[PDB]
């Protein structure tokens, strides 16, 4: 979508769910350029007049789209709208007793409640705004996680002299994702299994198995949400999924192994 | 905000107990010093002690602070600082200490922030008695406008008297009237050819041997050497118009002696001479006489002559005759061993020309300058290459082979000439792609001009209405896909478009643009600027930037797909003109300047043309002084179409009316507030009149001259200095616009409206007209030289772009010859109205403000403004 | 280059303007006169 | 009777003084009509607009245009009709004379000339034309010759506004851009180049507009661009009869009525008005043109 | 976009210039009216066209519904507030039914070029599908060209030019017409507040102690029609200039001088209030005012709230005349009833 309006969130949503009958629906919202999300429960969304900004409501958006979800938002204060978004699923399932209360939706209400989402910080808090830092590094952390660990590494590094570098560094992790045997697909393999292993020993088994046992899209996007977890807080960003994954997700010992791991690969790129 | 604090400053306000300018001072700096305390403003309350302690910056900070406190003060205490600062103007009027500096602040204010309401015959008698004679001069001016007084006349006459400005008090004067009611031998020859015409058989024998007495008498005399050249040029011109081909050899070789001469007597003002030798040559360049003599010359003569006389030589680098082809070459050998920077640009345009004898014969050049320099020209055609593709930027190839196919097709539907236009449009696509750009549009939009491709094969093939219509849908479509974000390419980067420029750096070429006399020094060029700017003129010209290496940046206008090189032609006749206003005494006297800016060929379909620095056009200037009055920009011509519904498509008699009632209706003093307003100061107004008179007055009467017209207030650019005008596309020249098809002209020079409301109360009959005669008699002064300078570029095919076989086009030059000789004598209306030089600035300032000779015009040249 | 320390008030508006001119007169205090009178 | 008129509305309308009201508006917002001709017996209806003449017809129900004629480059001027509505000829911005005719037309014959004339006027033996020019020029044509023509010449190179010729074949005035006019005197045998010239008149200083005079030679009215409508007497004692002003703009071309006694005006002032040249008075006053009015038809 | 056609409205304008039976000259211009609903294109276009001119011209009329049918027209001839966005929200429908048309057409070439004859057949019904198609695509860049000449400007002068028009009918027959005037009256001081919020002033001031242009012809109509001999009108007019009074009870910062001056009722701020004139004089980018009415009385300062733009039931009414009975004659005309 290219910078849209109400119109065109009307049948960006609805062109798609007449489409995926009950499969489940990706939902990425990069509010940058948008000012702050309202407490009242209400997004932001362009006119066509390029003057000012219009509301939509979360019962207009959810209306739109249908009962499976997985929503990525990127806003400055994610957080309002998920106590908004949590007591509005509330009060519509209290609704449910459906005197005369039954709104007509394109998907029944009963599969609400099981459908997934992500949020940026904390509360009420500022975004990261340095030039020493991608200036959307959550969905850098949900899209590249290898690249931007190992630019966060090198920034990140006390060793930094005697090495070759608003200052970025211009390292190039050689390969691609796919192939094993190269670099970057090794770093991709133990990233996996690292991100697993921490989660299979810190989650439930019932929650293990939801999140991480039925469907592959999911499994990515989480696996990288802990990756998140562990460098957003680090930047005073402590962002909340739909299930409370427990405080365990960025102290689970392991972290040492990562930082073993891109110590060798770092030093035997620079050595080649 | 404000307490109730301005129970104190009364006192301060109303005194009148004070007799010394001592105390007068006192007052002053005393509510000066109080003023701060009730301003309303935060970053001028905490200011108050600092102003206390420390004097000098309230000097300057009396400007914020007096507004700051005349908006919060009431109506009531308004009349009340009105007669306070009356009196102080009043009291004191011998000594001038500080009322200039109030006066100074009362016009401050004045501008644009709701002025005073002081008597402006008061402010006019409190400069008078403060001595502030320009804040006085524009105080009379405003009361004259105001009401016309002869006392009032008499006080501009006498200000003007003692400012120096005679042509200002004479217009005013006469508004006033009009409106409320060897060297014997050479004298010799001169009274003769006065008192007794030439072009007989005696006349031209008398003259050459008074000539030749006096070049005996004095051997070394230049007018003596240039005289009998010039006499022998008028005997072989009767001869040829009479064809003899025998007397013609007794005068070629005294001619070529003479002129040979009297360039290495003079060394400086050599173009006339050496255009002529050049034409003499390239007239008879079969007479082997003629060829030893220049031949025996060339030691005689020098290489810098030449080096400034460059431009002709490279527009003749054709040649048809073998020993003046072998004497060009050798002379253009010895320009190329004697600082060949000078011409690198003009060789590879000889070598992108269309004419295969000007390659065949600068194959010639390219072989000597490889045993010179091979960088030089392989590093210039490389940089030149990027610049040509980027001033004729990618799209607009296939943009006007879109347009001027489907125009002609509408209009009687040539297939074969459609054929033509896109055969050579899609060769590149198979020769090999270049740059980032192209392939960008290649990777884009190609299928669709395949498809049009083919759909054109199947209609060579079978001849199909149904399929051809088809074509011209997608020619549409691709019309369409390519026109609507045409307008958002507001910039252009050039890693991008031609990154081989950026790699390319540490130039040791020399910076294309203006030369000095004789050989110039070689200035290198360090890189190049990146980022370019948009203008939006139907062509989309570009802003280019060059880093040299001296450290500054050298910025030009780029234009393309256009032979512009007749303005590069008429940049010496501003040279010329130039030299003879310096020349001229009384021109001198009085500053006349034109300032040409430097513009090179780039090409045959490209250019760079100078932009002026530190300055802004007539176009722009008045967009910001009606926004900030918050008015609407086109507001006249939006008045009278609200009754003019077909304005364009009427007839002759009724635009008249329509256009009177918008210029009653519409104030037209625009220009002529702006210019106060940003004027820095009345004697910097001053100044800026002066410069903006003379200039207009100048270049209007040199435009007439050079039949320059189709002038718009885009074109048209002031100085944001000085205010001196400067034009743009000069390729209308020698009254072009009025054979062309699109509403023909009857104004010569555009003096509008406008114009005439921003000149002084003199009108367009003082200091205007007064420097029209002193133009006029200087430029009749040289009426010989400049047709000799004009007869070059008549009949050769360079120059056929405003008034479009060989005898078509020699008899049009010489219409044009004749045309022009009636243009400056007078006779081009009437054959008996022999009209001097007095009757001829009347008749031209009437009949260019006429209103019908105005109004009668293609919207294009924008005849309202 | 600049006759009169009036002439920047041209371009701009009136309202913004008065933070402005008293921000660039007082820049210059970091001058010894200026900062030995006023400390 | 019928009164047609048109202006910067963009909408041709007719006229009736004994309802006060107008009857037929037809639209033609395409462009601006400069002038317009009612046929003699109430037949058709053609313009002079812009690079198209069209006929209408009066009594259909507002039609799409009953015939149309181009071949025009420039803007036409006027318009000349003929009693028997044989031969229709326009003046236009080239001075080509062209010819057309009702009744299933076919291609006729088409004469080219330079100096773009003004007005036109067709002598009552249906064979000659004398068009003006702006030289002050007048150009005589007749359908006998091929190229050769007659030239006269009143003014040098001055503007020469428009002229107005005897129905009764007597009197030919002429009308210039100084306000300046000349009568010229031609008696029977009018076949001949014998326009002798008489006097010279200075009936204002401005510009003037076209001049119409009745079809009993006792009359010569023009109008000018003062809020001027002025007329003088042609054959006794040849004196100014009367002046008229008061108009709130300037006053274009005006028409007749049948008894030489009635004149119309139509102006851009939003308003028509119709006087009695002997009670100088008004008779009747128009009014619902939103824009100004510029020409004006009329026929008893 | 479906029923807008040229030829339809030509139609509708010889229609409406003669046509005997009013209830068509009723719907016709109630058919226009809501033509010009919200639409930039379709007022350019009416406007080019003459339709307005017409429709002008219909305000004289016998019968009193075609006047209060004009007068709703004009009430709809309103140019449009959402003008920069509305303009936009129909070039993106045109590009897409432009390129989806374009699309069906190369399907449809391609379906053609089966190397199938298939004479008397389907491709002998395609042909006139096609050019039909090519109709509806040369008809699509029709409007889009006529899109870009737009000129906003041009359409508040004429809307300007029509109220003054409407104006003369004031000393009208009905209740009706005046009822329709007074809801267009209040339409107007909806869309152009502020030029009645600066005029107010200098006039009750006046009436204490800029003006002169047509829009005080209008502000004084509006003060006639609070006189009205009917019922309704007087408070339906009350109403209208109770939005008037609540705005400058206060208007933000002046409702101290408003009280200032409204203490005299029983009995800085020039520079304030002249300058919102330019603020929409600037964004604007004979003349028989006259100003006569008998004042013998003076305007003393069932719904609580007031929306602005009053609605007017006129469209309900006239839609409800099509449930009375048209091929039997109606109650009290029969050959016998109560009434007979």
């Amino acid at each position: 979508s290219l910078d849209p309006c109400v119109e065109d969130v009307k049948r960006f949503c609805n062109s798609l769910r007449r489409t995926s009958k009950e499969d489940r629906i990706l939902f990425h919202y990069n509010g940058h350029g948008v000012p702050k999300p309202t407490k009242s429960g209400e997004i932001w969304v362009f006119n066509r007049g390029y003057t000012q900004y219009i509301p939509v409501s979360l019962y207009d958006l959810q209306t739109w789209l249908g009962a499976p979800c997985i929503f990525v938002y990127d806003c400055n204060s994610a957080e309002n709208i998920l106590i908004n978004f949590q007591k509005f699923v509330q009060k519509r399932i209290k609704d449910d007793e459906e005197g005369n209360h039954d709104v007509a939706a394109p998907s029944p209400t009963s599969a609400y409640q099981d459908c997934f989402q992500l949020a940026s910080c904390t509360s009420d808090e500022l975004l990261l705004m340095s030039p020493e830092l991608p200036a959307d590094l959550f969905s850098c952390c949900l899209t590249c996680p290898i690249e931007i660990s190992i630019r966060i590494f090198l920034m990140q590094s006390p060793l930094k002299d005697s090495k070759y570098k608003s200052k970025i560094p211009n390292v190039n992790i050689p390969g691609m994702l796919s192939d094993r045997r190269t670099p970057l697909g090794e770093l991709n393999w133990i990233f996996t299994a690292i991100t697993d292993t921490i989660a299979w020993t810190s989650l439930p088994r019932p929650l293990f198995k939801k999140l991480f046992r039925h469907d592959l899209m999911i499994a990515a996007l989480f696996r990288n949400f802990l990756l998140a977890k562990r460098i957003m807080p680090w930047y005073n960003c402590h962002p909340v999924s739909d299930p409370e994954l427990p405080d365990s997700i960025t102290t689970h010992p392991m972290w040492k192994s990562w930082d073993l791991a891109m110590d060798e690969v770092l030093t035997k790129i620079v050595i080649d | 905000k404000l307490p109730v604090n301005q129970n104190i400053l009364k006192n301060a306000w109303y005194c009148s107990q004070q007799k010394t300018k001592e105390d007068w001072q006192e007052w002053i700096r005393r509510l000066s010093i109080q003023l701060l305390k009730e301003s309303p403003s935060a970053c001028l309350r905490s200011c108050s002690s600092l102003v206390s302690v420390y004097y000098p910056l309230a000097r300057e900070l009396f400007n914020a602070s007096f507004s700051s406190c005349w908006v919060e003060l009431q109506t009531s205490y308004q009349e009340d600082l009105i007669q306070a600062l009356c009196k102080a103007l009043s009291s004191s009027e011998n000594p001038p200490e500080i009322y200039q500096m109030l006066l100074n602040l009362v016009e401050f204010m004045e501008h644009d922030d709701k002025p005073l309401p002081i008597p402006i015959h008061t402010l006019g008698k409190y400069a008078q008695k403060c001595h502030a004679f320009a804040k006085a001069l524009h105080y009379k001016e405003v009361e004259f406008l105001e009401e016309p007084k002869n006392s009032t006349i008499e006080a501009l006459i006498s200000i003007n008297n003692q400012l120096h400005q005679t042509d200002s008090a004479i217009g005013i004067l006469k508004h006033a009237q009009q409106h409320n009611e060897a060297r014997c031998f050479l004298k010799q020859g001169e009274w003769r050819v006065c008192l007794q015409p030439k072009w007989r058989l005696s006349n031209p024998d008398s003259i050459l041997g008074s000539y030749l007495l006096a070049t005996h008498f004095d051997n070394t005399w230049y007018k003596a050497w240039h005289n009998w050249a010039l006499a022998n040029f008028e005997v072989i011109s009767m001869l040829t118009s009479v064809s003899s081909s025998n007397l013609i050899h007794r005068h070629v070789i005294p001619a070529i002696k003479g002129f040979f001469h009297s360039i290495s007597l003079s060394e400086s003002s050599s173009l006339q001479d050496a255009l002529r030798l050049l034409t003499l040559w390239f007239t008879f360049g079969g007479i082997p006489e003629a060829t030893q003599a220049m031949h025996e010359g060339f030691n005689l003569i020098q290489i810098g002559t030449w080096l400034e006389v460059l431009p002709q030589l490279i527009s003749r680098i054709h040649q048809p005759n073998q020993i003046v082809s072998r004497s060009l070459l050798s002379l253009l050998s010895d320009l190329g061993k004697a600082h060949p920077q000078a011409l690198v640009y003009p060789l590879m345009v000889a070598i992108k020309s269309e004419s295969l004898s000007r390659q065949k014969a600068a194959l010639s050049i390219i072989e000597k300058m490889r045993i010179h320099s091979p960088v030089l020209v392989d590093q210039a055609e490389l940089v030149s290459h990027e610049l040509i593709r980027m001033a004729v930027l990618w799209h607009e190839q296939w943009y006007e082979g879109l347009d001027d196919a489907s125009r002609q097709f509408f209009g009687e539907h040539n297939t074969e000439k459609m054929f033509a236009a896109l055969e050579p449009l899609y060769e590149m696509l198979k020769r090999g792609p270049e740059t980032l750009r192209e392939i960008s549009f290649q990777n884009s939009f190609g299928r669709d001009l395949n498809d049009a491709y083919e759909w054109l094969m199947n209609y060579k093939k079978s001849k199909d209405v149904s399929n051809l219509n088809q074509a011209w849908d997608i020619y549409y479509n691709v019309f369409r896909k390519i026109g609507k974000q045409l307008p958002q390419l507001q910039t252009l980067e050039l890693q991008h478009v031609s990154p081989k420029l950026l790699s390319a750096h540490d130039l040791e070429l020399a910076v294309p643009g203006t030369r000095a006399s004789g050989g110039k020094p070689i200035v290198k060029i360090s890189k190049f600027e990146p980022v370019f700017s948009v203008i939006s003129s139907k062509q989309r010209p570009r802003k280019f930037c060059i880093k040299g290496s001296d450290g500054k940046d050298y910025k030009y206008v780029l234009k393309g797909h256009e032979d512009i090189r007749q303005d590069s032609l008429v940049m010496q006749l501003f040279g010329l003109v130039n030299t003879l206003l310096q020349n001229d005494a009384e021109c001198f006297r009085r500053h006349l300047d034109i300032q040409q800016y430097p513009a090179i060929p780039l090409s045959p379909k490209s250019g760079l043309l100078g932009w002026v620095p530190n300055s802004d056009t007539f176009h722009v200037l008045i967009r910001e002084h009606r926004e900030a009055k918050k008015i609407p920009l086109n507001i006249e011509h939006w008045v009278m179409l609200q009754m003019a519904p077909d304005y364009d498509n009427l007839t002759l008699l009724q635009k008249v009316e329509v256009f009177t009632y918008a210029l009653n209706n519409t104030e037209g003093q625009d220009l002529y507030k702006v210019l106060w307003l940003k004027s820095r100061s009345s004697e910097t107004w001053l100044e800026r009149r002066t410069t903006y008179t003379r200039s207009l007055a100048v270049m209007s009467m040199t435009g007439y001259i050079l039949g320059l017209g189709d002038r718009h207030p885009s074109n048209l650019m002031l100085d944001r200095i000085t205010g001196k005008v400067i034009h743009i596309d000069f390729g209308d020249c020698f009254e072009a616009a009025i054979l062309r098809e699109k509403f023909p002209e009857k104004v010569p020079f555009r003096l509008t409206r406008m114009l005439t409301y921003a000149m002084e109360v003199s009108g367009i009959e003082g200091s205007f007209r007064i420097t029209c005669e002193n133009v006029m008699k200087v430029l009749r002064d040289n009426k010989g030289s400049l047709m000799a300078i004009l007869e070059a570029f008549a009949f050769d095919p360079l120059i056929n772009w405003g008034f479009d076989k060989n005898a078509i086009r020699n008899a049009r030059a010489m219409l044009v010859l004749k045309r022009i000789t009636d243009k400056l004598t007078g006779n081009d209306i009437r054959r008996f109205n022999d009209l001097d030089v007095p009757e001829q600035v009347d008749k031209l300032i009437q009949q260019a403000t006429s209103v019908e000779n105005l109004c009668q015009h293609y919207i294009g040249w924008c005849p309202f403004w | 280059i600049d006759i009169a320390l009036l002439m920047q008030g041209v371009s701009p508006s009136n309202d913004e303007y008065y933070p402005t001119v008293v921000i660039h007169n007082l820049m210059k205090i970091l001058n010894d006169p200026s900062l030995s009178i006023h400390h | 009777v019928i009164l047609v008129s048109a202006g910067y509305d963009h909408t041709i309308r007719f006229w009736e003084a004994l309802t006060g009201v107008c009857s037929r508006t037809i639209q033609h917002s395409d462009s601006q009509v400069n002038r317009l001709e009612i046929t003699n017996d109430k037949k058709l209806l053609a313009t002079a607009g812009h690079q198209n003449v069209r006929l209408y017809d009066i009594r259909t129900t507002n039609p799409n245009p009953v015939a149309s004629f181009e071949g025009h480059r420039g803007n036409v001027t006027s318009v000349s009709f003929q009693q028997d509505n044989r031969w229709m000829v326009t003046s236009s911005e080239d001075g080509t004379i062209k010819v057309w005719d009702v009744r299933s037309p076919s291609i006729p014959r088409n004469y080219k000339h330079n100096a773009p004339v003004n007005e036109v006027v067709i002598h009552p033996n249906q064979g000659e034309l004398i068009s003006c020019d702006r030289d002050g020029n007048i150009r005589i044509w007749d359908l006998g010759e091929n190229q050769c023509t007659h030239q006269l010449t009143p003014e040098d190179d001055t503007s020469l506004q428009s002229l107005s010729m005897a129905s009764d074949g007597s009197m030919l005035a002429a009308a210039n851009t100084k306000g300046n006019c000349y009568v010229w005197e031609m008696p029977n045998h009018t076949d001949a180049s014998h326009l002798k010239p008489v006097t010279k008149f200075r009936a204002h200083s401005t510009y003037i507009t076209r001049i119409l005079l009745s079809s009993d030679v006792k009359h010569l009215a023009t109008c000018s661009a003062d809020h001027t409508a002025r007329v003088w007497s042609i054959d006794d004692d040849f004196k100014l009869e009367t002046t008229l002003d008061g108009h709130q703009r300037w006053v274009w071309d005006c028409a007749f009525s049948a008894d030489s006694a009635y004149l119309v005006t139509a102006s851009s002032d939003h308003y028509v008005r119709l006087w009695d040249l002997s009670t100088r008075e008004i008779v009747r006053q128009y009014g619902g043109h939103h824009k100004g009015a510029v020409c004006v038809a009329l026929n008893d | 976009k479906n029923c807008f056609s040229l030829e339809l409205v030509n139609k509708l304008c010889f229609y409406i210039d003669n046509s005997e039976i009013p209830l068509l000259r009723q719907w016709c211009v109630i058919l226009l009216g809501l033509l010009f609903a919200d639409n930039p294109l379709n007022r350019f276009v009416c406007m080019n066209t003459g339709a307005v001119e017409i429709l002008l011209k219909s305000l004289k009329d016998p019968v009193p519904e075609v006047r209060t049918a004009s007068i709703f027209a004009l009430k709809h001839f309103i140019s449009g507030f959402q003008d920069a966005e509305v303009i936009l929200r129909l070039q993106q429908e045109f590009e897409e039914q432009y390129q989806q048309l374009h699309s069906q057409l190369q399907h449809l070439q391609n379906q053609s070029h089966l190397q199938q004859q298939q004479s008397q057949q389907q491709q002998q019904h395609l042909e006139q599908q096609q050019m039909k198609i090519e109709k509806q695509i040369r008809h699509c860049q029709v409007m889009q060209n006529q899109l870009e000449v737009i000129d906003l400007r041009k359409l508040k002068r004429q809307e300007i030019g029509n109220l003054i028009s409407i104006l003369p009918l004031i000393n009208d027959g009905s209740s009706l017409v005046r009822k329709e005037l007074v809801v267009y009256f209040s339409h107007i001081v909806s869309r152009y507040s502020n030029f009645f919020i600066v005029v107010v002033f200098n006039d009750l001031l006046e009436e204490i102690k800029s003006q002169g242009s047509i829009f005080y012809t209008v502000w004084k109509s509006l003060l006639i029609l609070a006189e009205d001999p009917f019922l309704e009108n007087k408070e339906l007019s009350k109403q209208v200039i109770d939005y008037i009074l609540l705005e400058l009870s206060a208007h933000k910062e002046l409702g101290g001088p408003f009280a200032v001056m409204e203490k005299f009722l029983l009995k800085p701020m020039r520079t304030s209030l002249a300058k919102l004139f330019q603020s929409l004089g600037f964004s604007e980018s004979s003349n028989t005012s006259m100003k006569s009415h008998t004042s013998k009385k003076g305007p003393s300062g069932h719904t609580e709230p007031l929306q602005l733009p009053l609605n007017s039931s006129f469209l309900d009414y006239s839609r409800e005349y099509f449930q009375e009975p048209q091929m039997k004659k109606q109650e009290a005309d029969e050959p016998g009833s109560v009434e007979y």
